[PDB]
């Protein structure tokens, strides 16, 4: 139980918080939106003709 | 800031510490119940300090101290909520539990498992203080299940008795139906609002919240023993008297009403949910009023009385008056706990007899119990300027001059009259008249524990309603401009009920015999509800479990279609194949027939 | 300590105590007792602990991930690039989840802090929560339990195809 | 994974070169040391799984099952050293070797990165289990229990292998790391219909599924205590692990295909709980409760949402621990009264107080009292199946009531009431039995503090 | 018709049991003692009016109509004694009625805390094990052919011996352990 | 135990019926097995189907908790008729009258609740008047959209 | 005159109101005689096996073993497939399965059809 309690950052669950703590402080500072609606950049993706 | 949270968490730690003390014993504990009682008194003072802090300033806190589990978007953290409800409920419950444990130290003196009894009572108090200070729905569900199973164990304390285990299982069943409602409400909240914390639920403020409110109403019907799911609370009085006095009267049974109190910003907008829950409260209080009208076992009478009180506070919850209902929560807890304490003293003084038909003449035999019982019955009936006046009269005044159901208001008035009727019935039969107990008299109440506990609860039932009603801050506009006939309605109805039941008690002295009517049997057999529902539905469920599920499907037919069909087919084919006579001529004839079939019919030579 | 910018808090305005009656409130006396009996020993012990910490100071760092090419520049059935794109997408998924958690914390803190007037004083937090929830739902929802970068790319392609169809039918 | 296979294989020279009566001590000590060293598999990353070599890899899903297996082996040796005290020394060594071999196959099953290797170990677990059931059982019906246990499973698993071989001729490889990137959508056709059936019916059989569960009440109540533990706590999770690995290749045909099995499990949980309400045998009651819980896990896997997967793995671990504890309780009562009737020995609280406390605690964890991991898993499956449809909660909620209607019943008939008068061989509780129940329960109560290690590979 | 010693209930026992049940229900109906005494005297008159009825079938029909009369007008919740079955205190202390043979499983360390009591227990066990064969031979020589007819046990008809099957009735736990 | 004491197929010949009655330790005239409709009961007797609460509580039972003797044939549904479970004690009131009374009570009060919901009660007052355009900004309205002007006049 | 009691399945007739109890014929007395004889013989055997000081174990009851064997292992050999059993099995086995399948299929179809047109409220539903 001591080994399980002191696991070194399991599944980087803490780290994903801390990086997010940086990232918001980026996009709130420069007026960017918090999250874009597209996961990937729309300029680098080609759609079939329809 | 560093004093509010510190004192409340040290209250929680101080209450949970004697469990760790009893879990690490080697010798026999020297006065463990005294240790638990002293711990609870210290915790009551430590909880009373932030109460006056909130009275002075109005400070509310959220203590999200332990981050437990982050699951994608949802975050579950150990969060404690300190608001008006927690700060006005925790010292009241702790004071009641202090008096209850002193009375139980007097009453449960001869039991060899008194330490286990006090550990169970402290575990129940810990689970309830988890529930009432819970911020998110997970912690509230933890406290819900904890108080439910602690009620199960304390009802089934005397495990050598059949009826105790039966009533405990019945209470578990009804509480699990309430859990179905709670789980449905939590499911809707997680799916639609993406949260379990109450802050985000109150912030988002959904409009089409009929389904979660119906789930919460079902949960409160399960927990607060309303109509449809009532009889577990009358049957729960098979356990010890302090267990009844705490759990089934003052603390545990108000958890559903507390849950509905906490969700008032959601039910403020809804009108359908308010109408349903007002109707359910009115049905509960009227049905339990007729059930308590003609009962003989005293604890059954007070069980139906406290379920009628629960119906009344649901009624005033349903008229969008939550804070008056919470004031009635505290007041009713006070006088109902003290009434059960007096009834337990009377029962213990009459050699474990719980029948009111073998009582009487105790007006001068036990004067202190007589005084406290009279004061409690007066406070229950609505004696002015007692504890019961400062909540019940405001409740009925708000229910009179409002846009409510007329039938529910009429039945609430009739239920008030019936509460007065059964209160003076208890006073007349249990306390007045002539003695009816056996000749060997061993009446004694002069132990310091019983006297001190009854004295403290008597001071509470005299002044606590006034003190709380003058200390709380306003939250809603009180109604004060009402006509004369609506202002004096509660007092007039209580007086008329007292007069009618006094006439009934006077006519019971006459030398006339009457055959039992249908109304008396309906009001005496608990509305025929435990006779029908506890005989029909278990029979149907168990017969469908045996004659259809066990014996028919999973023991015959599922055992027939898959394994036995192929087993018998393989047996038949094995007998058919190997039944040859061992003759060479037949074998070579079969060879010739095989060659004939292969040459012409199957075209294997192509 | 934490960051005051990513975890904002409005300026606090405590009114001064101006008592009217002559009765001494017990809160001030118990505050003095708490400051004498409790606050000073805890402060002294923590100061001793910090003094012991100051002799041996060591640092831990935040891990920095450089940018790798994403799934849109990976050839079909070439594992050596879609692998890195998949792990980068998983890291971005976790970062986005914690961003939504931060916004939820902001909303709950605003609702509890502003009291009974929370409906008017926390409109900005509610609108930021709505925007980030809409972005998260449009980006990651309905992918399934076996989510990957390819499923998210297919969902995005379907979304832009539907948007192009809708803006063509309106023009 | 070579650092765990080698000590497990070396356990057999330990148990064969030991002394005349020191086999149990040495095997328990070294298996507990292996269980201690098993905690090194918790090196999990938020994106990447732990890959050891070209054959063995460990995700966050296989790791709790591996830890549970290597923890269960010393408990198994402690449980199965009382009814074998009269056994021959060679037969005792053979039994210990059977348990060691079964554990070796189990810890080699979960780490297999190839589906063919996983399937080979998944069927290799059959032989020691069948041998244990048919040799070291107590009743006659174990021989019948040796058939229904066997020819069910192979009847599900012999078509599936063919389907797996088909993937070897279609995708070019069966490695799970490759198939996560080379997967293709499955169009709606009869061929893909029967391939879905072939790939799933083995895991429905071994879970089990309602209708196909007929082998489990027979193979649980004739088997010895070690066999009951290995069926209840580990061998029912091979189907769940196989489902979670194989659902990736069977998309998107599973959306309209999972309906009849979902209905079968959603009615089978009610049917098996109702059966539990009227069972006269303790062991059959525990078996049918296991059937109900695994039907719940089947529903959770089939609806395939992240909350459902999390609840499925949490329910798997919690049910394994709780069913193992209940089976050890039933074994202790059977060893004390020499019968399996529930109504025979009543009022045992007046004779065994600590065993009554263990019975109450096990029944508490059976009906998923919060904040245990049973409630965590069952709650998350309920949330996911409410997201799936708004009516299924009814079929959940009623089931919950019936659970609380039998577990406490399983308490009361065994613990409360007047004790029987003609039974006077009730010995006090041994230290070995109490040690067994504490070792069963204390990890289960401790896992409520940190449940994030049993929340699947997508936490 | 379920009795430990007899196979049936006679007419007299039926009348007496009906009278007892009717008087108990009448006491439950009227709370006060004087009203109960008045109506009990009235019921005693009603029962004494038909005492000397030599017609057997008329007595049977009177019994049937009296039973119907009692079933028509009985209390819905009659008074039950606390130790009577169906009472509030019924079988409550069965959780403390520990059987005696548990003392055979006590540790020798805790057996030394009560030396004289365990010496007397050893003497009792010696008496039981020396009288068991004598009492079973008494039972086997007194039971008629085809087994016993009733459940009544014979007494000890000799000098120095004990009545047969005396252990589990003498050594039963008390009502208040 | 031995083979010819366990239950078997349904008895047909009177000699088989007498043997089964002797095996189950009661009279031949009182031995009524379940009818052979193929439901799987076999030769198990059909007991008079009453709960254990109807037994004599003052008799010296071998199992006073369940009110059962030793060697007596058990009911097929003995786990249903224990004192912890369904009871078939004779009620003072007939079953049909109780059911009809309860249903009539519930239905009548539900109907009267619906009738009272149709015609509610109130007090002779107008609507409550709130300032600042019925508290448009305080109800969570957007500050950009100017609300429709609601003015309340003194009466 | 007086309302006669109606017997019910869950409310049996009272023992004192049974007309067959009041029969004083010879056959009823004889039946009670051998019923008491059988009960007395069984009780004598039980208490002879029960008061043995040398015995330390469970007094085995053949009735309990008989009941437990008849409840579980003696159901299939006494089963014959006929109209009644097949009708009951078809009504109880595949009836509820078909009913629940139709209910859940209709509900899921309605919910999905609401989802595609965008009428369903999914403003904050991001956990699934
Ligand atoms: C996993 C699959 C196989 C299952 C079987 C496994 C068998 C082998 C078992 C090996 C050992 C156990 C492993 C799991 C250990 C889980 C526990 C653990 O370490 O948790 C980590 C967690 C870690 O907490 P954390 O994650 O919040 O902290 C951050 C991490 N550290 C610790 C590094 C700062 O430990 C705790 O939470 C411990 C908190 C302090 C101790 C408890 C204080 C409160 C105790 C109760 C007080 C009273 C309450 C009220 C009681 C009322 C009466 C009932
Ligand atoms: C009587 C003797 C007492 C001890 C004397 C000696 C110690 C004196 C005091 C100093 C203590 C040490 C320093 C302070 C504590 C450590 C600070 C710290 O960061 O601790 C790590 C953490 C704090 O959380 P955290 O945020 O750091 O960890 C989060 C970790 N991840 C990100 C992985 C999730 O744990 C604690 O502080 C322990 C809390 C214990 C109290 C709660 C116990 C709960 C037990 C029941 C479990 C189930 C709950 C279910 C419900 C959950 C809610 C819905
Ligand atoms: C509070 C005010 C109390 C005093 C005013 C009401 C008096 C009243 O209700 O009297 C009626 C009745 C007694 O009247 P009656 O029964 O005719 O006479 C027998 C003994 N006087 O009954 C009483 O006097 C008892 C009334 C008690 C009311 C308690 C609740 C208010
Ligand atoms: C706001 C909405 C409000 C809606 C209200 C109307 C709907 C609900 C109506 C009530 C439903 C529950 C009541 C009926 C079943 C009660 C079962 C039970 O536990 O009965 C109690 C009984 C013991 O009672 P008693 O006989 O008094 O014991 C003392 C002995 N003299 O116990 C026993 O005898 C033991 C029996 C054990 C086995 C019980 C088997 C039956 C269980 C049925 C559960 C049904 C749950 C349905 C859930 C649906 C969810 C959608
Ligand atoms: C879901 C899966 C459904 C099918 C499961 C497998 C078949 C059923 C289970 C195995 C057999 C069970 C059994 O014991 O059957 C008994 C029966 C007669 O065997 P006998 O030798 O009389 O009995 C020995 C006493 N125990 O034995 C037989 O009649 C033998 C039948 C053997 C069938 C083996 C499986 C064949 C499958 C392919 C068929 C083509």
């Amino acid at each position: 139980s001591t080994f399980v309690a002191y696991l070194p950052d399991y599944r980087m669950q803490e780290w994903a918080r801390r990086e997010a703590e940086r990232l918001v402080k980026y996009r709130e500072a420069h007026g960017l939106p918090l999250m874009e609606s597209n996961c990937f950049d729309p300029s680098k993706i080609q759609l079939p003709e329809d | 800031m560093n004093l509010f949270s510190s004192l409340t968490l040290v209250t929680l730690i101080l209450l949970t510490m004697p469990i760790a003390a009893i879990n690490f014993n080697t010798h026999k504990f020297t006065n463990y119940p005294l240790y638990v009682k002293t711990t609870i008194s210290c915790a009551f003072i430590t909880s009373m300090i932030p109460t006056m802090m909130f009275i002075h300033t109005g400070q509310e806190m959220i203590i999200s101290n332990w981050h437990w589990l982050t699951i994608q978007t949802l975050k579950l953290s150990l969060s404690f909520k300190m608001d008006f409800f927690s700060m006005m409920f925790v010292p009241v419950a702790l004071f009641v539990t202090w008096s209850i444990m002193e009375f139980s130290m007097w009453y449960m003196h001869s039991d060899p498992n008194i330490n286990q009894f006090f550990k169970y009572l402290l575990l129940f108090l810990i689970t309830m203080l988890i529930l009432v200070t819970a911020n998110n729905l997970f912690q509230l569900f933890i406290g819900w299940e904890g108080v439910g199973i602690m009620s199960f164990l304390l009802i089934g304390w005397w495990y050598g008795r059949t009826d105790a285990n039966t009533a405990a299982l019945q209470a578990i069943l009804y509480n699990r139906i309430g859990d179905i409602g709670f789980i449905l409400a939590m499911a809707w909240f997680l799916i639609n609002l993406n949260t379990w914390d109450l802050q985000q639920i109150f912030m988002l403020n959904p409009n089409d919240s009929n389904l979660p409110l119906m789930g919460l109403i079902l949960a409160a019907t399960g927990k607060s023993a309303q109509f449809g799911l009532h009889p577990w609370l009358p049957s729960a009085m098979e356990g010890p008297t302090p267990v009844s006095a705490l759990l089934h009267s003052s603390t545990m049974v108000v958890a559903g009403i507390f849950l509905l109190i906490r969700f008032y910003p959601l039910t403020e907008n809804n009108k359908f949910g308010q109408s349903i829950m007002l109707c359910l409260g009115a049905m509960t209080t009227l049905f339990t009023a007729m059930c308590a009208l003609t009962q003989n076992d005293i604890k059954k009478i007070i069980a139906f009385s406290t379920s009628s009180q629960l119906g009344l506070m649901m009624v005033t919850i349903g008229i969008n008056q939550p804070h008056l209902a919470f004031l009635h929560i505290c007041t009713h807890a006070f006088f109902k706990a003290m009434l059960f304490m007096c009834s337990g003293s009377i029962i213990h003084s009459l050699n474990d007899e719980q029948d009111i038909r073998k009582m009487g003449g105790l007006f001068k035999a036990m004067p202190f119990t007589t005084t406290a019982l009279i004061i409690g019955s007066l406070a229950l009936t609505g004696m002015p300027f007692l504890t019961g006046f400062y909540s019940k009269d405001l409740i009925i005044e708000s229910a009179n001059t409002s846009y409510t159901n007329a039938w529910a208001l009429l039945m609430t008035l009739v239920a008030t009259s019936f509460t007065a009727i059964y209160s003076t019935r208890i006073i007349f039969f249990a306390l007045l008249g002539q003695p009816r107990f056996p000749t060997l008299i061993n009446i004694n109440e002069n132990n310091p524990f019983l006297i001190n506990s009854i004295k403290r609860l008597l001071i509470g039932s005299l002044f606590a309603g006034f003190i709380i009603s003058n200390n709380i801050p306003p939250m809603t506009i009180p109604q004060m401009t009402m006509p004369h006939y609506l202002k004096m309605t509660a007092l007039t109805v209580t007086i008329l009920g007292f007069i009618l039941a006094l006439e009934i008690s006077n006519t019971t002295h006459y030398l006339k015999f009457n055959y039992p009517s249908n109304t008396f049997k309906f009001s005496n057999l608990l509305g025929y509800y435990p006779t029908i529902m506890h005989r029909l539905t278990p029979y149907m469920n168990l017969t469908m479990s045996q004659k259809s599920a066990s014996s028919l499907l999973d023991l015959i037919w599922l055992e027939t279609i898959l394994p036995k069909t192929i087993s018998l087919a393989q047996m038949k084919m094995s007998t058919t194949i190997t039944s040859q006579k061992g003759l060479i001529k037949l074998y070579f004839l079969s060879f010739l027939i095989t060659i004939l079939i292969s040459t012409t019919l199957l075209n294997f030579h192509e | 300590s934490w960051d005051k910018d990513v975890y904002p808090e409005p300026p606090r305005r405590t009114p001064a105590p101006s008592p009217q009656t002559s009765l001494p409130n017990p809160i001030t006396y118990l505050t003095k007792a708490f400051d004498l009996l409790v606050d000073r020993p805890v402060t002294l012990v923590r100061e001793f602990i910090e003094r012991q910490h100051a002799k041996n100071k060591y640092y831990y760092y935040h891990r920095e991930f450089r940018r790798v090419p994403d799934i849109t520049e990976c050839h079909e059935k070439d594992v050596l690039c879609m692998f890195e794109a998949e792990m980068q997408w998983k890291r971005d998924y976790k970062v986005d989840q914690e961003i939504v958690n931060i916004i939820q914390e902001r909303l709950k803190a605003c609702q509890q802090r502003e009291g009974e007037s929370h409906r008017q004083n926390c409109a900005k937090e509610l609108q930021q929560f709505t925007q980030v929830v809409k972005a998260y739902q449009d980006r990651y929802h309905d992918l399934g339990a076996h989510y990957s970068a390819r499923k998210c790319l297919a969902k995005q392609k379907q979304r832009m195809l539907a948007e192009r169809k809708a803006t063509k039918e309106a023009a | 994974m070579l650092k765990y296979i080698i000590p497990t294989m070396m356990l057999m020279p330990l148990t064969w070169l030991s002394k005349n009566s020191m086999i149990w001590i040495n095997t328990t000590l070294h298996s507990l040391l292996i269980s201690l060293t098993s905690l090194l598999l918790l090196n999990q990353f938020g994106d990447n799984s732990l890959n050891f070599s070209l054959t063995f890899f460990s995700d966050s899903l296989s790791t709790p099952l591996l830890i549970l297996t290597m923890w269960l082996l010393p408990l198994m040796l402690m449980a199965s050293q009382h009814h074998l005290s009269k056994e021959n020394l060679a037969r005792k060594k053979l039994f210990i070797s059977m348990l060691i071999l079964l554990q070796l196959f189990l810890i080699m099953t979960f780490t297999a990165t190839e589906l063919i290797f996983f399937y080979i170990m998944f069927e290799a677990t059959l032989v020691p289990t069948l041998i244990i059931i048919t040799r070291w059982g107590n009743q006659t019906e174990r021989l019948n229990a040796g058939l229904y246990f066997l020819f069910y499973t192979l009847a599900g698993s012999l078509p599936l292998l063919v389907a797996l071989i088909y993937i070897q001729n279609t995708m070019g490889s069966l490695n799970f790391l490759i198939l996560q990137y080379w997967v293709q959508p499955m169009p709606n056709s009869w061929s893909n219909t029967f391939m879905w059936l072939a790939c799933m019916m083995a895991f429905m059989v071994k879970m089990p599924l309602y209708g196909l569960h007929l082998w489990l009440p027979k193979a649980h109540v004739e088997a010895p205590i070690a066999g009951s533990m290995v069926l209840a706590a580990i061998l029912l999770k091979l189907g769940g692990y196989g489902m979670m690995r194989i659902t990736l290749l069977l998309n998107p045909i599973t959306d309209f295909m999972a309906y009849p099995f979902i209905m079968l499990s959603l009615w089978g949980m009610i049917m098996t709980s109702s059966i539990c309400l009227r069972q006269t045998d303790l062991k059959s009651l525990i078996a049918y409760s296991s059937v109900s819980h695994m039907a719940l896990v089947i529903v959770a896997i089939l609806i395939q949402t992240p909350w459902s997967y999390m609840g499925a793995t949490a329910l798997m671990i919690a049910h394994g621990l709780t069913s193992s504890m209940l089976f050890c309780l039933a074994n202790s009562n059977y060893e004390r009264v020499h019968s399996r009737t529930m109504i025979l020995a009543r009022g045992l609280q007046t004779l065994l107080p600590l065993m009554a406390a263990w019975w109450l605690l096990a029944s508490l964890t059976n009906l998923a009292l919060p904040p245990s991991i049973n409630l965590i898993g069952e709650l998350f499956v309920v949330m996911s199946t409410f997201s799936w449809s708004n009516i299924t909660i009814i079929l959940m909620g009623l089931n919950m009531v019936i659970t609380a209607l039998y577990s406490l019943y399983m308490l009361i008939t065994t613990q409360r009431g007047k004790h029987t008068h003609h039974i006077n061989n009730i010995l006090p509780s041994f230290t070995r039995e109490n040690a067994l129940m504490s070792l069963h329960m204390l990890p289960l109560l401790l896992l409520s503090l940190n449940p994030k290690i049993i929340l699947g590979p997508l936490y | 018709a379920f009795l430990p010693s007899a196979a049936y209930l006679t007419h007299q026992q039926k009348v007496l049991q009906l009278y007892k049940r009717a008087l108990r229900h009448l006491e439950s109906r009227c709370v006060h003692r004087d009203k109960y005494r008045y109506f009990a005297c009235l019921l005693r008159a009603r029962f004494d009016e038909h005492k000397n009825e030599k017609d057997m079938v008329k007595a049977t029909q009177l019994l049937r109509e009296a039973e119907k009369e009692f079933w028509h007008g009985q209390h819905p919740q009659p008074y039950i004694f606390p130790e009577s079955p169906g009472g509030t205190s019924y079988e409550r202390y069965e959780c403390y009625k520990v059987p005696e043979w548990c003392l055979d499983d006590w540790h020798p360390s805790e057996k030394a805390m009560y030396p004289d009591y365990f010496a007397k227990r050893e003497q009792w066990k010696k008496l039981r094990r020396e009288s068991w064969e004598r009492e079973v031979k008494q039972l086997q020589e007194e039971t008629p052919v085809g087994g016993p007819r009733t459940e009544a046990l014979p007494p000890a008809r000799k000098q120095g011996d004990l009545p047969p099957l005396w252990w589990h009735i003498v050594t039963r736990p008390r009502e208040r352990p | 135990i031995t083979k010819d004491m366990l239950p078997g197929p349904y008895p047909k010949t009177p000699e088989e019926r007498a043997a089964a009655a002797k095996k189950y330790n009661m009279r031949v005239e009182d031995y009524e097995p379940y009818p052979d409709d193929g439901m799987g009961y076999g030769d198990y007797p059909k007991l008079p189907d009453r709960s254990q609460q109807e037994r004599d509580p003052w008799y010296d039972w071998d199992h006073p908790d369940l009110r059962l003797n030793w060697g007596e044939p058990m009911h097929w549904d003995l786990d249903m008729y224990i004192r912890n479970r369904v009871d078939t004690s004779p009620t003072p009131v007939n079953w049909n009258l109780m059911c009809k009374h309860l249903f009539g009570f519930v239905a009548f009060m539900l109907f009267m609740f619906w009738v009272g919901e149709t015609y509610p009660t109130y007090q002779p007052v107008g609507p409550k008047q709130y300032p600042y355009n019925n508290l448009y900004l305080e109800r969570g309205g957007d500050p950009n959209k100017e609300p429709e002007p609601v003015v309340h006049y003194e009466i | 005159s007086f309302p006669k009691y109606e017997p019910s399945r869950l409310a049996s007739l009272p023992t004192t109101l049974d007309p067959a109890e009041y029969d004083i014929s010879s056959e009823t007395r004889k039946a009670q005689a051998e019923r008491l004889a059988i009960r007395s013989r069984l009780k004598r055997e039980y208490q002879l096996q029960y008061n043995d000081p040398s015995r330390r174990g469970v007094v085995e009851d053949p009735a309990l073993i008989r009941w437990t064997c008849a409840r579980s292992a003696n159901v299939y050999p006494n089963f014959r497939p006929n109209t009644k059993t097949s009708l009951l099995g078809a009504l109880f086995g595949i009836g509820p399965l078909i009913f629940w399948y139709y209910v859940f299929k209709t509900d899921r179809d309605r919910k999905e059809k609401l989802i595609q047109e965008g009428k369903l409220d999914r403003t904050f539903n991001i956990s699934y």
